[PDB]
């Protein structure tokens, strides 16, 4: 239910998920100019190039 | 004007990228986007900032074709792993369109 | 007909060119003179064995 929700390198940040989620995920995927990490509440549908994990944890997906 | 303030305004033909769902042709709504940003600065030398939440349709030309059913605009703050403190900013215009579907039940249907 | 008009008539839907609207009359008109016809001949193949 508490996540981490920042980006790549910037400082840590939490959030509170909605009732009745359980998890953490984790996006990372560069693009031209680098490398981006979405962390987030939930576990999302991806696209075939990107390196998602998903934790049922709490503050997991750093 | 004498503060330095100054106000450009040059005209454009935008030809944007934009993905094109076909499943319900005719009557399909589609969400075409306009990303803009500066090319060769990030955030802390040159900074966007949008004028309104939404584009600005005053004099917008009916088409005959589309309709015009929302539009709206939001800005994005992009940090990389490599640069811990440099944002790349870019502000996105979206225009959702409806389709007139006459013309194609009229002459296909 | 329709295809020789396909390439000449402006694509926009507010409202239904009166050229349009004439093709369109005269293809039902052709519609139901086929219906019509099939059925005049289904009368005419009538007999006693088949129908009272
Ligand atoms: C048609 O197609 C369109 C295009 O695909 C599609 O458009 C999309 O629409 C949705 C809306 O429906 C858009 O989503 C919104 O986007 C907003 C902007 O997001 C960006 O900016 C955020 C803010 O960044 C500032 O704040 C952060 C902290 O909050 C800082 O960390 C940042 O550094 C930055 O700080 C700067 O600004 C501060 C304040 O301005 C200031 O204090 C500070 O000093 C500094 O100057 C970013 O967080 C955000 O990044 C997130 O998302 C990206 C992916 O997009 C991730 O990679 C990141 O990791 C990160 O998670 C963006 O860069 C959002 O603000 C807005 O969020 C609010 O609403 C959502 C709803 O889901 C909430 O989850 C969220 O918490 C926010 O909630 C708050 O506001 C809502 C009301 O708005 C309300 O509930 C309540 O008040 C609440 O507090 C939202 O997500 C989306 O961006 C559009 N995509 C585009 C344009 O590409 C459109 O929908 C389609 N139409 C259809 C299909 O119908």
């Amino acid at each position: 239910r508490i996540c981490f929700n920042h980006q790549s390198s910037q400082p840590q940040t939490t959030k509170t998920c909605s009732p009745g989620e359980s998890s953490c995920y984790n996006k990372q995927w560069s693009d031209f100019r680098g490398t981006i990490i979405e962390r987030g509440c939930g576990c999302p549908t991806v696209k075939p190039g990107i390196k998602l994990s998903c934790c049922e944890s709490e503050v997991c997906n750093n | 004007d004498y503060t330095g303030k100054i106000m450009w305004t040059p005209p454009a033909i935008f030809k944007s990228y934009c993905e094109i769902i076909v499943t319900h042709f005719p009557f399909d709504q589609q969400n075409c986007t306009m990303k803009l940003g500066i090319w060769t600065y990030d955030g802390t030398k040159v900074s966007i900032s949008p004028e309104s939440d939404r584009p600005d349709l005053s004099t917008f030309m009916e088409s005959g074709e589309w309709v015009m059913k929302d539009y709206r605009g939001w800005k994005h703050w992009v940090y990389y792993t490599c640069c811990p403190d440099t944002p790349y900013l870019d502000i996105t215009y979206h225009f959702i369109m409806q389709r007139i579907p006459l013309y194609f039940v009229v002459n296909v249907i | 007909f329709l295809l020789l008009l396909a390439d000449k008539v402006p694509e926009t839907s507010l409202s239904v060119p009166i050229i349009i609207r004439y093709l369109m009359f005269i293809m039902i008109l052709v519609a139901f003179s086929v219906i019509l016809s099939v059925v005049v001949l289904n009368l005419h193949h009538r007999s006693p064995n088949t129908h009272t």
